[PDB]
DNA sequence: GGAGGCCAAGATCTCAATTTCGTACAAGAAATC
DNA sequence: CCCTTCGGGAGGTGCATCCCGGTCTCGCTTGGCCTCC
């Protein structure tokens, strides 16, 4: 209903886009808010330099390092700059079968 | 020679739908998805675009005026050219890309051909698709069975002699048994769509063709029914449409129109408005539909674009607002100058 | 002049890359990029601010960057796909509006586009479809992501015109090993033939822009290379 | 001479389409995707670019205007040199090679040619292509049928006099004995696609011409159909769109720009407001996009983008935002000393 | 009589077929207009 | 101030169509011929 009554929004006020586009909107406004959550739980890990902790994250739908396309690409954000050599270099409890394909 | 944009709303009094072959599959009938199976249907602009120039043929019939059995001067080619573009003669002057103002004549002295382009030829009107405002708004309509009119009501049973009484014993002892057997050989085509999933490429294939040739012996047990050929009671397939009083944002355009092609446009939309009929159903009367269209012009370099005027079709009539459109509806009647048969 | 650390940098491809017979170096890239960004096209002033954001060898006479190598995932690999550019000669720039066409009899000579020099010019070029496209380069982070990111530049030919080779989701990851120049004495980039690194042999300049100064003989890698995106990112 | 990049969305009023002839195969219409069928569609910029090279071309003319006469002052060899760039009276200033900052006199005198090139100048617009930002945001849009306008409305039959009426049942006859009689030769024909897959290289010298002669029977047979060489009843295949609404990020950039050339640009997106048409299929209203443009520029010297405007064109207006943006279309609309021909 | 323009002719050929699906919650403070 | 009731029995079958009809092009030069300067 916030995409349906934003659409309504946005047709009174003239504005000339459809429903769908509306719900996309509103989905990347939504997953964005979602991010910053996200970085707000794992800003609780640390909070005195010498904090050391060992984030779970048991998502599955969390971007693997390898896979650089993946749908929600942007929650690779909530991992601090700094800190994106380990996220590279991530222990993956459940990965998904790789080959050696002699296609490299 | 001004480019007016249509902006509206196309209402819906009557479910919308339409069976379009790229969309419908073997799971049933969809309407035209916006780019995905869980997508938004929309209407196509396909579809508009034919019935208004089937609506724009009509007009321009009625205006070069009816001889006195009924038959138009036009003969059948040139009733093709105008509602459909193609030309059967293949005396149609096609334009050898590279000429300078390519049917320029041809569209001064043929709005409707301008309007609607043809090969070779750009139309000058856009009809755009029309796009559902809201969540919902689509349904499948249609739906339920026809049934046995004997078996539903026995008043209709007194009006048969005894022939005829055992011949619809006949019809139905053989709608019985050939759905049993169809329906077991179906059982088996059923069988092995499920076993497609195991594609191997060559078992796709014979299984393929085991489905083919399961499919002809259904098409030869219903070929060795006496009486009917076809099942009489059977449930109709719902099809899939707009819901009734759904909002279907709507964008037309005419690019670079004389006004003597925009008062021809303008009159096919108020002759579409004495039916206005959109799509298929119509046993159901789907297709009926309210649309409020605002004109609006742009003239290239200027910032904003000007209204001209509004078009509201109604079931109660066609409100036409803004002297522009009704002088540009005056300027197309007023021309005597369109030889719309072929050259 | 700033510290320069080894990066890999893999950007999602979003159009076909036309290689220009040497593949294209991330210093090029670069160079286009500050040529947008210091509005100034002189090649000595440009290359005099790329050495600021890029490690250059003075010895050795080349950027610290590597060349385009094609990040294939399992999922899309490097496809044959054909950039094509077609004149589009529509009836309204076919029209008198825009142009006098020389009138015969009041008929207008129609522009000949079968063939001659107003033909429907129908240009096809090799492009490269990749999922990713992969540098490496001794430079600053910052620079370079800014500049990729928001500089109008893609891999390859002629990104202003034919708008190849675009890409987006720029990711910079930092290196352990160097692999700019040089990998297992293997060249990843236009070097001289002095330098005593193997590849193909190829005419060029070694500093960007790749098409002024003389072309003196270099060794470059293969044009078009390949490295599954696991591998790339495994660093 | 600042470097102008439009960085902005593209908003699809009516689904965005355009055929390349590489992406289209017998498959079907396929819009440039850069990989596989399951790759993300782009629409390209080199169409784009060349919508955009016509809009600035219409606004020359219009700034131009015509002569006394009311023709144009541009003959064949100036329109092509700004329309497309093709010198064809082989006039033009040859530009020495190895100077990159060559040609600043026509550069000056014509912005035209100064933004889109000519072959030998670089141009100044790089038009990136319009990226879709989600996953299904395109679509197998058209696609219907041609019917036979008397099998729908029975109506129109009281028009069609009766030498006519029959001539429509012999053109129907005609297309239905043709299509059974094309759709044997192609059963034919899929037949031997099938058995080139059992290929031993000693028929195959015979069967892809066998193939050409049962393609030439298919022409031969639509030739024999007296009253009307195509069938009417075609469905339609459909073409790949972008949907409407979709929100295609877009990347534009001008290179060192003199304020004209700027300004030239910005005119240039204010006629394409007019039409906001990209691609073909027009006749389905395909193409209309709203976009809105966040013109950056880059700061002198240091690298960060500042933001001097926003150009939202929207078919409700065209809303130039920035005086800056303002002071560039000042500029071109000033500045008259512009010669484009040659 | 020379100079533009429209139109027909010229050798065989090189290649590949996806099979739809997002996202599923909590509470910070309060003289609210 | 009392005190809110147990239970009982949840279908049987039909029938799921037939059919169309899937385009032109064009990316080059060249002279022969046909009209104009």
């Amino acid at each position: 209903m916030k995409a349906e009554s934003l659409y309504g929004y946005l047709k009174e006020r003239g504005y000339s886009r459809t429903f769908e586009a509306v719900n996309r909107n509103i989905y990347l406004e939504n997953l964005r808010k979602v991010i910053r959550k996200a970085k707000q739980s794992v800003g609780r890990g640390i909070r005195s330099e010498n904090d050391t902790v060992r984030i779970i994250i048991l998502d599955p739908r969390f971007p693997e390092p390898t896979d650089l396309s993946s749908k929600h690409r942007s929650l690779e954000h909530i991992i601090p700059v700094r800190f994106r050599r380990e996220y590279r270099s991530c222990e993956i409890l459940s990965p998904a079968y790789f080959e050696e394909d002699i296609q490299c | 020679m001004r480019t007016l944009n249509f902006n509206g709303k196309i209402s819906t009094l009557e479910p919308l739908t339409v069976t379009v072959k790229n969309a419908v599959s073997t799971s049933g009938h969809r309407l035209p998805r916006n780019g995905g199976f869980n997508a938004a249907p929309y209407f196509p602009g396909t579809s508009i675009r034919g019935t208004l120039r089937h609506a724009a043929h009509k007009v321009i019939v009625d205006r070069v005026g009816l001889n006195a059995d009924g038959k138009s001067p036009f003969d059948l080619a040139e009733h093709f050219m105008l509602a459909q573009g193609v030309d059967i003669n293949g005396e149609a002057e096609t334009f050898a890309p590279g000429e300078i103002n390519a049917g320029a004549e041809l569209r001064s002295k043929n709005p409707l051909i301008s309007l609607f382009g043809r090969w070779g030829l750009s139309g000058k009107v856009g009809i755009g698709n029309a796009i559902p405002d809201g969540d919902n708004q689509w349904g499948m309509f249609g739906g339920g069975a026809r049934s046995i009119m004997f078996q539903r009501d026995e008043s209709l049973m007194e009006f048969l002699e005894t022939d005829q009484v055992d011949r619809l014993e006949r019809l139905l002892e053989e709608q019985a048994e050939a759905s049993v057997d169809i329906s077991q050989i179906k059982t088996e085509q059923d069988a092995l769509k499920k076993a497609m999933k195991s594609a191997d490429k060559d078992t796709k294939a014979e299984l393929q063709i085991k489905v083919r040739e399961l499919d002809e012996k259904i098409q030869a047990r219903k070929d060795q029914k006496q009486e009917s050929r076809e099942s009489i009671r059977r449930p109709i397939d719902p099809y899939e449409a707009f819901i009734t009083g759904a909002e279907l944002s709507h964008r037309m355009s005419i690019k670079n129109a004389t006004d003597e092609e925009a008062g021809l446009f303008i009159s096919a939309l108020i002759r579409f408005a004495a039916e206005p009929r959109f799509g298929g159903h119509a046993n159901h009367n789907c297709g009926l539909v309210e649309a409020h269209w605002t004109v609006t012009t742009w003239k290239p370099g200027e910032l904003v674009p000007v209204t001209l005027g509004e078009i509201v079709i109604t079931p109660n009539g066609v409100e036409i607002t803004g002297d522009e459109l009704f002088a540009m509806v005056k300027a197309f009647n007023e021309n005597q100058s369109f030889d719309f048969t072929a050259r | 002049m700033l510290n320069f650390k080894p990066y890999r940098v893999i950007m999602s491809s979003l159009t076909p890359v036309v290689i220009s017979g040497i593949a294209p170096s991330l210093d090029g890239i670069l160079y286009e990029a500050l040529s947008q960004a210091i509005p100034s096209n002189e090649p000595g002033v440009v290359l005099a601010r790329l050495k600021e954001i890029l490690l250059f060898n003075d010895e050795l006479g080349v950027f610290h960057a590597s060349s385009l190598r094609f990040g294939i995932t399992p999922e899309q690999g490097i496809g044959a796909t054909t950039s094509m550019r077609c004149d589009y000669l529509s009836p309204e720039k076919l029209s008198t509006a825009m142009f006098s066409p020389r009138t015969r009899r009041g008929l207008f000579t129609r522009v000949l586009l079968t063939g001659g020099p107003t033909k429907r010019r129908m240009t096809t070029r090799p492009a490269y479809s990749a999922p990713y496209l992969t540098f490496d380069f001794v430079g600053s982070s910052e620079a370079v992501e800014i500049l990729l990111n928001h500089a109008h530049v893609g891999v390859g030919y002629d990104y202003f015109s034919a708008a190849n080779g675009e890409f987006n989701n720029v990711t910079i990851l930092p290196l352990d090993i160097d692999t700019s120049i040089s990998n297992e004495g293997m060249a990843l980039r236009p070097v001289p033939v002095n330098s005593g690194l193997n590849g193909i042999k190829g005419v060029s300049p070694l500093i960007p822009p790749y098409f002024v100064g003389e072309k003196l003989n270099i060794v470059h890698p293969a044009p078009v290379r390949t490295q599954l995106i696991s591998s790339l990112l495994r660093g």
